[PDB]
């Protein structure tokens, strides 16, 4: 129960990259939720794993496993609008935009 | 009420800080010792499966 | 060698994200107006340092 | 004195012929010289402001070499030379470019920063082999005389600078590679917050 000769049998298991879904992301130390895509970017070294905002944000990363870039977007998080009548039973719902 | 969608999996990603140990390698060898001449290797420091 | 010291610097990026300018943002009073207009050229005004 | 141990004791003198030289060259920040990349983040057509360790424009450097043929001095071990890591260093080094027969061959000094340099703590040591770098930041034994040859037209001595019969437990090991056709190197070190 002392050392550095650990193994990472049990420890995190890699699988694979979902696309197109709003999923969880524990990348490179930073966490967030969020959907991925595909883009083809030639702007990365080799010392560079994401593509980070100008105001505190990811924009993207480039997993080392396969060598393809991809691109990180917030999934949708939104109210909707209700209109209600007194003498009604039911409502009319609106999703803006 | 907001409506957030909540995540299906969870995807993580790491550098490994100390390389891996290649024990099949070395168990692996062509040269077989005999009982009379056995090998021995010291492993520190590194990261195995 | 030489020291280092907690300081703010104003870093330029290309369209590559090759550095291409720094400005130290305590060196002279062109230096401290560059940083608070958060531009390499900033515009014609009157400016309280 | 920076360790405790008794490696080796063949040619100990005790001489002051040496005296640190104050560099003629200025930094300038302007097109870039003297900062560094942020962590692995790529900014793309933007321009930002960043707190961080850097160094001061307008300022003057000071040299640390040391060479010697079969002689150490006492005094080499100790300061100014065993200069304070206050909060962290910008280096630059030159590319001492040499030939053997034709072969060009590349190798500058080497350094360990530490707290106590003993092998209850930690100590980082960076050292070229011929293009290749080496950063291990492991709790080696080193003595209070360390040094290192030269691969190419080695020198009278040998070069042992810490003594472990087995390799002692560290977090860290990697090799790097660099230009062996270059001139000038430059490195950063620091810390914040217990991370270096
Ligand atoms: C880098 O950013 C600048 C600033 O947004 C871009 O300059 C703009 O370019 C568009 C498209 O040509 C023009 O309509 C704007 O008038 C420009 N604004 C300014 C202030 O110059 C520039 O195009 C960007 N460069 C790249 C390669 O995307
Ligand atoms: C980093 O490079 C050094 C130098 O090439 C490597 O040290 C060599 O290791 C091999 C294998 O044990 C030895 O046969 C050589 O004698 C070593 N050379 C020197 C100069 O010490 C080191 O193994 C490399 N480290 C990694 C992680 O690749
Ligand atoms: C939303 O549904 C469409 C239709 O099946 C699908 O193509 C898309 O991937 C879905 N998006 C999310 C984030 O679930
Ligand atoms: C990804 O690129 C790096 C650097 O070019 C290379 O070392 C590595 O083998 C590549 N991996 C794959 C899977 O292509």
């Amino acid at each position: 129960n002392s050392g550095t000769t650990c193994s990472n049998d049990l420890l995190q298991p890699n699988t694979e990259v979902f696309t197109d879904v709003c999923v969880d992301y524990d990348l490179y130390g930073i966490t967030g939720q969020g959907i991925f895509k595909e883009v083809s970017a030639v702007y990365y070294n080799s010392w560079q794993n994401l593509l980070y905002d100008s105001n505190g944000n990811i924009i993207g990363f480039k997993d080392f496993v396969t060598n393809k870039t991809y691109n990180i977007f917030p999934c949708y998080a939104g109210r909707v609008s209700a209109a209600f009548h007194q003498n009604a039973s039911s409502l009319a719902l609106l999703y803006r935009n | 009420s907001g409506f957030t969608v909540k995540p299906v999996a969870t995807v993580h990603r790491r550098i490994p800080d100390l390389p891996d140990c290649d024990i099949d390698k070395w168990l692996n060898n062509f040269n077989v010792p005999s009982p009379l001449n056995w090998e021995r290797k010291i492993f520190s420091n590194c990261n195995f499966n | 060698v030489t020291p280092l010291s907690k300081r703010q610097y104003l870093l330029k990026f290309d369209n590559r994200g090759v550095i291409t300018n720094a400005v130290d943002c305590s060196s002279s009073f062109f230096s401290e107006i560059q940083c608070k207009t958060k531009s390499l050229l900033p515009n014609t005004g009157v400016y309280d340092l | 004195v920076i360790g405790d141990f008794n490696c080796t004791n063949f040619a100990i003198n005790d001489l002051n012929t040496t005296v640190p030289r104050i560099s003629e060259y200025v930094v300038d920040v302007s097109y870039g010289l003297g900062t560094y990349y942020i962590l692995d983040r790529v900014y793309l057509n933007t321009t930002i402001l960043f707190t961080g360790y850097f160094p001061k424009s307008g300022a003057n450097f000071r040299d640390l070499s040391l060479k010697g043929t079969t002689y150490l001095s006492t005094l080499w071990y100790q300061k100014p030379f065993l200069s304070d890591f206050n909060n962290g260093i910008f280096s630059r080094v030159k590319n001492t470019k040499l030939y053997v027969n034709k072969t060009l061959y590349s190798e500058f000094s080497t350094i360990v920063i530490g707290s106590v340099f003993i092998n209850n703590s930690y100590t980082i040591v960076v050292q070229p082999h011929n293009g290749v770098l080496e950063i291990t930041a492991c709790q080696y034994t080193m003595c209070e005389y360390p040094h290192t040859i030269c691969k190419s037209k080695g020198s009278s001595r040998n070069e042992s600078w810490h003594f472990d019969k087995s390799e002692p437990l560290c977090l860290f090991k990697k090799n790097f590679t660099y230009n062996v056709s270059t001139d000038w190197l430059y490195f950063h070190f620091y810390q914040e917050r217990g991370t270096f």
